[PDB]
């Protein structure tokens, strides 16, 4: 591999490139990372612990001029794998984070092409903070979120937007997650509704704070009652219509308060059961709980 | 159906000379054409990939060149562990594959005239049944050289074996013997027998004959 | 970036990271402390520890990395990796799970006349005493301990950071509100060494009453 | 590491020559070479028989292909070559190979290959003949300002003789030819030294010949 | 000035740890090995995982790293980074947490003459399976199989080490006064064994590993006391109802139906212990 | 030893792992792949999660890394850490909540042809759909897909060592069994992209669960229950004792589903037999 | 991490750290004189006697030594004969009635 040893050479060593600097003419100027989001699968969201684990590869676009080259002039090499230690990267990080793994789990390799596209599709597990509320539950839906912004870079260095997908020449932005529909599975407990992206700007905070942008890719997603519903509603709904039956029990029978309070024995048994599965939160009451 | 011509089937050479090899395609091969290095009793070594490309711990001094019906390969400077045979390899996009015939290299000397000796039968073999006659080509080079056979001054042919020795270590020439074989009654038959030398270190054809 | 590039290598010439700015032997470092609470996780009885994620905010002077922005294409300010330059060994000493220091060091701000602004994010488990007396009904005061570890305060002297607020600063719109504790007070204050070896503290409480409902319903 | 070649050494007209590569160090099922067999004989020169590849997939010379079966064992890290219905001219050096492919890309045509050899075995001599274990016959070569004077070693089976002078105490001058099969199927030689003229009625020369196969022990007085 | 440095440089300055320490390469270096069991921490039927605080002594020669006291000032030891040093990565391959390795990497020892000597400590989390059938009165046999991840037995191969008799230590050592016992496991047998295979000519080149068998019995106080004493009476209690009165009065069916009710009890406590 | 020194010198001397270990751009690296699976850790049915013990045997060649023995002291092979040199990046595109990569670089074992195996041990949490329709008694298909991340075909080609992975070292499992396990290679083109085809390898693993386990501790105390349910209209209502054996039983079906939950599988994708068994139980009670 | 330091290890770890993993600063005096305080989450082993649970009494112990360098090349000597308990929080379970080293 004389040819693109050569390349690396020229790029890296003659021209003397900085990872360090982003890939700008001037300071004033900024670097346009378009970002896309791909959920491969939604591992958990976790009610106690009001926690969301998620499978994501982030797709990462971005210009650098300095690692352009004339592919004839190099074999007609046209595109180079590189490692993302030895080019400037847009660090973005998971901002809502609640256990301190803000960062991409696989540091894959760039993707540089001939004409400066630089393209970085890292995977990453991620565990995101997603209040519960507990109103409907079992027959609740949950919005949570998946915020990406940089801390390093501000607005004033870097300009986050959509991915640009074109159909017929038509340019249109990707303002959702992306999901294979044949390589999807999905979760055993919570379908996917909606799956917006939006591009999250403050007018508020300046421009050279790490709060003035984002992109936030939500997931609304809907539990699948079920489980719920066969293991704990149905017996529960009986067994507390069961003391109906008590009006109908004659008092020679000598059986009365003994089945009432087995009944309310049962439903207590039952609220251990529920204790367990829910956080201990006070928004509301949850329905099963009222 | 490729078929490859190498050529010459055998080179002479000395230490420090320019050696060159060519190979030839029946068809155009493009640079699908690998060199190989075999030393006597041993494996064949790869010597030169794609035509023109050096194997890895391969002594600089080999080259390779040819893109089309025609390939060389090239020694700048002979080493004396350079003696071996070359042969050219032609491959396809399937492992299907031929081979030249093959090129030797020796050690180049002067030019020496044979040493002719004749040998009848012994008569222990005549008590067999059986003629073997011998005769002797000793410390000559090159390898050019005619052997026949007379018998009461007519030439015979398609009854005598060759039977040849390699290069000497020291003074660098060869051996050979010419084996006759007949029965008896052929032998006591015919009553004068000889052999004919040619070779180019010889002025004219060189005899040595027998009587019964 | 050429003009930055240049700023870069004339700033990191003969720089050590290790090395506390101090221009004459004597000279104490102020590092003013604040923290952003971006969430409170959780407040763990049996485990008796509050889990919360943060940004803390350290301001401080590091006069070798000033600069004359007219020299330098006007450049009034920089974005370096926290490493490259000195950092005070500010810890959470109170941390109950062994992890003294921050989640990730980002980069530090750096302006033209040597002040150093880092804002790294933190994912912290401290030490709480629960007041077990009144629970489910009852507010606890947990406190989060902010002190450098190794340099003393006739080095590094801490103050409380401000712009003047003594308070855990909480974002209105982007709070992440717990749903079973609320936030009564959020001061901060500087303790100073009692009575060289002594250690200035900036210790930021929250005073946080649980919200029984579940309690009431339940039991 | 290291290909070892492993099968009879002779084989009867007719029957099938059966050949085994053992690999040393290394497995079978790598999917960048093919195992092949080549034979070299001093008439044919080197000539490629057949490869195979781990998923079984062969490649035949043309002229060999009908007669030729080469076969893998991936357990036992080994592959082997049967040449049905053997013959005379089937006589050669067989050497096990690993031919090594490369893979290129071409736009628009997927992959296409190149191949070279780049580990070879010692190479084993097979040998048709019908012909029986036999010892020599040792006749002497007596001489007629140099003579010479030898031995001729004669109708032998298999290979080989070793032939030395006066116990070994004579070499300068020595010289052992190879043998050459006759049509009868046998191997004939000479072993020829060559000294000054007037030692010929004064110094004694006996040549030992050794047959191993055979166990033949002979010592010839050569004299006039 | 620390003759130490001296010999450092001497012994470092031209040394690769990359290569093994032969003259040739088809020469095999000697591991002397013994594995000293400090703690049993824990044995989780659940996971199947056995958690052991063990120590690991290994010795072998070097003979780049040969000296002698007399030519450095009567140094006859010297503590090195065992990253400075080869090392024949020795290995637990029976692990099933991932974690192959040793928990802290200590200095190696480099004794004059060439003799090497390593003796890190480790935590190890190992697979054992749980044999069911006699729980809780049952007996354990967990496995600790330690193996070079990087050579064959051709390049690296093992003895056990001995102690000051001579006697081969063909076991896991304990030392006595610092033995705490596991407060539910007692070991009772620990052999070890140096294992050869894969020596065939098909098989390729020879392996080797060394295997400790750890011997472990169940002290079964705990469910004795809490689950099955109370759980015998519980179940005895329905032999009371057949003397109880056949009337209406009777509560013959209360006492034996509220037996079985107290057993689901006990199935609900059971099964947060047993194996799955 | 010191020839091993002085080669690994010469090798290394001008080495690039960035730079793919081939002589021309236009050649395909080739990467034997195999899989051997040391053990099937866990089957987690509510996260649908697999975590199994694995090694990720990998083979090809290095054309930079080829050196005569002879000029070496007859030094045929020898161990190189593999950050040193160009690897794969082989990823676990199923990857549940586990490392995508391989993480454990262990040393390479390189051959003086260039041929390079390195064998690293992994821990494959892989996403597998759980049909719970039949459970305790169901079988499962969990498959790995692997492929090179940043690679397409054009430039690194993987292929199967065999058809299927190598079960010789694999431990018994106590909950599990593999009836049948195979690999398969797969190619695809998209029209965008018509000349960068995409390569995988998917190893699947069909498993029967064993079901003593549920069948000794759920089914026969829910066998029980519905058995003593019938048997309380053979009661005289004199006795004033009906209500008494039944709600008792109801009582212990109550606890019991203390049991049903903590055991049974939480997921909605369908009811399972044994939770349809305890839903009967508990109606007719 | 620039400097040689003693190589400690808690002995009887059950399944912590052996060793100091938290690489703190050392302060350097002109007279050659280190300081270095590092902190660490000690996870000793101990005999744990259940004989009078609730109302127990546990004598638990740390043993600490170089574990690579012997008496004759590192001497380790206590600082004070007991355990400082100048900053030790208060526990909600358990009392310390004594403490010393030896
Ligand atoms: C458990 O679940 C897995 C899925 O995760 C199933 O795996 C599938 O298994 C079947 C075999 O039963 C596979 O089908 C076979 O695919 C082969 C490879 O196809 C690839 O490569 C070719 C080029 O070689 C491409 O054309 C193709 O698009 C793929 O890229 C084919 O070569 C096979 O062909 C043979 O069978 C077909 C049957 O229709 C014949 O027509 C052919 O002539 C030939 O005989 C075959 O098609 C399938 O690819 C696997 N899918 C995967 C791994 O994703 C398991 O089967 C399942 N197990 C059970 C018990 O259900
Ligand atoms: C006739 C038979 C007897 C009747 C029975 C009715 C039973 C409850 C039915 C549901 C009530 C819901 C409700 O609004 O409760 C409120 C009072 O909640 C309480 O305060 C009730 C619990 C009191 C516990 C004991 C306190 C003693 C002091 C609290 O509501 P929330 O938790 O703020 O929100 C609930 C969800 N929502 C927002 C959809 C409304
Ligand atoms: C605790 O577990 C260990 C490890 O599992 C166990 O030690 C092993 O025991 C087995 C036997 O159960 C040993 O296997 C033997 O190996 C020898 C060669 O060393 C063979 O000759 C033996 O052959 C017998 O078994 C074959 C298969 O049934 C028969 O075909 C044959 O005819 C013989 O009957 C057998 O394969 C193994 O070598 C040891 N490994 C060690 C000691 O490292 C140990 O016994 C267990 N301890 C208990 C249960 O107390
Ligand atoms: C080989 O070299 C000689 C000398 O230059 C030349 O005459 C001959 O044509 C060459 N052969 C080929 C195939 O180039
Ligand atoms: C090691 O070197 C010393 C001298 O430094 C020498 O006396 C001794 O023989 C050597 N030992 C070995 C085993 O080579």
């Amino acid at each position: 591999l004389n040819e693109e040893e050569r390349l690396i050479r020229h790029l890296f060593q003659e021209k003397g490139y900085n990872k360090e600097l982003r890939p700008v003419a001037h300071k004033e100027e900024s670097v346009d990372v378009a970002l896309a989001l791909t959920l491969s699968n939604l591992i958990s969201l976790k009610e106690v612990e009001e926690t969301l684990t998620t499978n994501v590869w982030i797709e990462h676009g971005w210009t650098d001029n300095r690692l352009k080259w004339n592919a004839e002039e190099f074999g007609n090499i046209s595109v180079l794998r590189l490692p993302p230690d030895m080019v400037w990267l847009p660090e973005i990080v998971l901002e809502n984070n609640n256990d301190g793994s803000f960062q991409i789990s696989y540091s894959c390799n760039v993707l540089v092409y001939h004409y400066g596209f630089v393209y970085w599709l890292p995977p990453a597990i991620f565990r995101s903070s997603c209040p519960i509320s507990v109103t409907y539950f079992p027959f609740d839906w949950q919005n949570c979120s998946l915020k990406f912004s940089s801390l390093k870079y501000t607005a004033k260095e870097i300009t986050l937007s959509l991915k640009q997908d074109a159909k017929e020449n038509r340019t249109y932005p990707v303002e959702w997650i992306i999901i294979d529909p044949e390589g999807f599975t999905e979760n055993g407990e919570w379908e996917i509704v909606h799956r917006p992206a939006r591009v999250n700007v403050d007018p508020r905070a300046p421009l050279d704070s790490p709060s003035r942008q984002d992109i936030t890719f939500y997931l609304i997603i809907r539990r699948k009652p079920l489980f719920y519903i066969i293991n704990i509603l149905v017996p529960c709904v009986l067994i507390s219509f069961m003391v109906n039956l008590v009006f109908y029990l004659p008092a020679d029978s000598g059986e009365k308060t003994s089945v009432a309070i087995s009944v309310l024995l049962a439903q207590s048994v039952f609220l251990l059961l529920i204790s367990k599965r829910l956080p201990a939160t006070s928004m509301a009451i949850p329905l099963i709980g009222k | 159906d490729i078929q490859m011509t190498q050529s010459p089937s055998l080179l002479p050479a000395s230490v420090g000379e320019r050696v060159t090899i060519t190979c030839q395609a029946s068809q155009d091969i493009n640079n699908y054409l690998n060199w190989y290095q075999q030393k006597p009793g041993k494996a064949p070594k790869l010597l030169i990939y794609d035509a023109s490309k050096l194997e890895t711990g391969v002594p600089s001094r080999f080259s390779g060149s040819g893109s089309g019906t025609d390939f060389n390969l090239t020694i700048s400077s002979l080493q004396p562990e350079d003696f071996a045979t070359y042969y050219c390899h032609q491959y396809g996009n399937l492992p299907v594959h031929t081979f030249g015939q093959g090129t030797k290299v020796e050690i180049k000397r002067t030019v020496a005239a044979p040493s002719v000796f004749i040998f009848p039968p012994s008569d222990e073999q005549l008590k067999s049944g059986t003629a073997s006659v011998v005769c002797l080509l000793n410390n000559f080079y090159p390898r050019e050289a005619k052997v026949q056979w007379k018998v009461d001054n007519a030439l015979q042919s398609g009854n005598s074996q060759e039977s040849v020795t390699e290069q000497d270590s020291k003074d660098s020439t060869y051996s050979l013997s010419s084996t006759l074989t007949l029965s008896k009654a052929d032998y006591e038959k015919h009553k004068v027998y000889a052999c004919e030398v040619t070779h180019q270190g010889l002025s004219s054809p060189v005899t040595k004959s027998f009587n019964r | 970036s050429e003009a930055e590039g240049r700023l870069r290598e004339k700033l990191f010439s003969g720089y050590d990271s290790s090395v506390r700015p101090a221009r004459e032997v004597g000279d104490r470092v102020r590092v003013s402390v604040g923290l952003i609470l971006a969430q409170l996780i959780s407040l763990n009885e049996k485990d008796e520890e509050m889990s919360t994620k943060v940004y803390l905010d350290l301001e401080w002077t590091d006069y070798r990395l000033s600069w004359d922005p007219a020299e330098h294409d006007g450049i009034d300010s920089l974005r370096i990796t926290a490493e490259s330059v000195w950092l005070p060994d500010v810890v959470l000493l109170n941390n109950n799970d062994g992890n003294f220091d921050v989640a990730l060091d980002i980069s530090v701000v750096v302006s033209s006349d040597g002040s150093v602004r880092w804002q790294p994010p933190g994912i912290y488990r401290s030490s709480c005493s629960i007041q077990v007396t009144y629970f489910p009904f009852d507010w606890q005061n947990c406190t989060m301990v902010f002190s450098s570890y190794s340099y003393d305060s006739s080095e590094v002297s801490l103050q409380t950071g401000l712009g003047g607020h003594q308070e855990i600063h909480i974002h209105e719109g982007t709070f992440i509100e717990n749903g079973q504790w609320e936030i009564i007070h959020k001061p901060s204050r500087l303790i100073q060494p009692p009575g060289e070896g002594q250690r200035q503290e900036v210790i930021f409480y929250l005073i946080i009453r649980r919200k029984p409902l579940f309690y009431l319903v339940n039991v | 590491v290291q290909l070892q070649e492993s099968g009879p050494g002779l084989v009867k007209p007719s029957e099938t020559l059966s050949l085994t590569c053992t690999l040393s160090d290394g497995s079978i099922s790598v999917s960048t070479y093919y195992w092949g067999w080549v034979r070299q004989s001093p008439e044919k020169g080197l000539e490629w028989i057949a490869s195979i590849y781990y998923t079984g997939d062969s490649y035949y010379n043309p002229s060999l292909k009908s007669r030729v079966t080469i076969s893998l064992d991936k357990s036992k890290n080994q592959f082997s070559l049967r040449l049905r219905s053997v013959t005379a001219a089937d006589t050669a050096v067989y050497f096990c190979a690993r031919d090594h492919r490369r893979s290129f890309w071409g736009s628009g045509s997927g992959y296409n290959y190149r191949y070279y050899f780049d580990m070879w075995g010692q190479g084993t001599l097979v040998t048709v003949s019908s012909a029986s274990t036999k010892g020599p016959s040792v006749f002497p070569l007596a001489p007629s300002g140099t003579a010479a004077l030898g031995c001729l070693v004669k109708d032998y089976f298999p290979e080989p003789v070793t032939v030395s002078w006066n116990s070994g105490a004579l070499t300068s001058g020595v010289h052992t030819f190879p043998a050459v099969l006759q049509s009868s199927g046998l191997y004939s030689l000479s072993s020829v030294v060559t000294v000054p003229s007037s030692s010929l009625g004064t110094q004694t020369y006996i040549c030992n010949v050794n047959h191993k196969p055979s166990n033949t022990k002979v010592d010839k007085k050569v004299e006039p | 000035k620390n003759e130490e440095l001296r010999l450092y440089h001497h012994l470092f300055n031209n040394y690769d740890p990359g290569s093994r320490p032969v003259r040739e390469p088809e020469d095999t270096v000697t591991i002397s090995l013994k594995v000293t069991l400090t703690n049993l921490i824990s044995l989780n039927e659940k996971e199947e995982t056995l958690t052991t605080s063990v120590w690991i002594g290994i010795d072998w020669q070097d003979y780049r790293l040969n000296y002698s006291k007399d030519d450095f000032g009567g140094i006859e030891t010297l503590r090195v980074p065992s990253e400075l040093v080869w090392l024949p990565e020795i290995v637990l391959e029976n692990n099933i947490d991932g974690q192959f390795g040793v928990a802290y990497d200590a200095n190696v020892l480099v004794y004059e003459g060439g003799s090497v000597t390593w003796l890190p400590p480790a935590i190890y989390r190992s697979v054992c399976a749980v044999e069911v059938t006699y729980f809780p009165f049952d007996w354990q046999n967990c496995s600790l199989i330690f193996r070079s991840q990087t050579y064959n037995a051709e390049e690296v191969e093992f003895t056990f080490a001995v102690d000051n008799d001579g006697k081969t230590i063909n076991k896991i050592d304990i030392d006595t006064e610092a033995y705490t016992e596991n407060g539910e496991w007692a070991i009772d047998f620990c052999p070890g064994v140096i294992r050869r295979h894969h020596g065939g000519a098909t098989d390729g080149p020879g392996e080797t590993d060394v295997i400790y068998s750890l011997i472990i019995r169940r002290k079964p106080l705990f469910y004795v006391i809490n689950i099955i004493v109370p759980c015998v009476l519980i179940s005895g209690l329905v032999l009371l109802a057949y003397f109880l009165p056949a009337q209406a009065g009777g509560q013959k069916c209360t006492v034996s139906i509220n037996v079985l009710l107290a057993q689901t009890v006990f199935l609900f406590l059971i099964a947060q212990k047993i194996p799955e | 030893s010191e020839h091993e020194t002085r080669l690994v010198a010469k090798l290394f001397k001008d080495y690039s792992s960035v730079v793919r270990p081939v002589e021309d751009h236009r050649q395909v690296v080739e990467v034997t792949v195999g899989l051997q699976l040391i053990q099937l850790i866990n089957v987690d049915e509510v996260n649908q999660i697999v975590t199994t013990n694995v090694r990720l045997k990998q083979q090809w060649v290095d054309y930079n890394l080829k050196w005569n023995p002879d000029d070496y002291g007859g030094v045929k092979k020898i161990h190189i850490p593999s950050e040193k040199i160009w690897r794969p990046d082989l990823v676990l595109y199923n990857n549940a909540d586990g490392d995508f990569a391989i993480v454990k670089f262990t040393k390479v074992l390189l051959q003086y042809t260039g041929h390079i195996t390195w064998t690293p041990p992994a821990i494959f949490k892989s996403y597998c759909e759980i049909i719970v329709t039949h459970f305790p008694f169901d079988e499962q298909n969990c498959s790995m897909k692997l492929g090179t991340w940043t690679y397409d075909g054009s430039v690194v080609a993987i292929n199967p060592e065999s058809d299927q992975p190598d079960l010789s070292n694999f431990m018994e499992s106590g909950e599990w069994v593999i009836k049948e396990s195979r690999g398969w290679k797969h190619s695809v083109t998209y029209s965008c992209c018509p000349d960068t085809p995409y390569l995988d390898i998917t190893y699947h693993f069909v498993m029967q669960r064993l079901p003593l386990y549920f069948i000794v501790n759920v089914i026969i105390p829910c066998l029980l229950f519905s058995f003593l349910t019938g048997l309380v209209f053979y009661l005289p209502t004199d006795s004033g004792e009906k209500m008494t054996l039944s709600i008792s039983v109801l009582l212990s079906l109550t606890v019991f589903l203390l049991v049903i939950v903590e055991l049974i599988p939480s997921t909605s994708s369908a009811v399972p037999l044994i939770g349809k068994y305890m839903l009967f139980t508990m109606v007719f009670v």
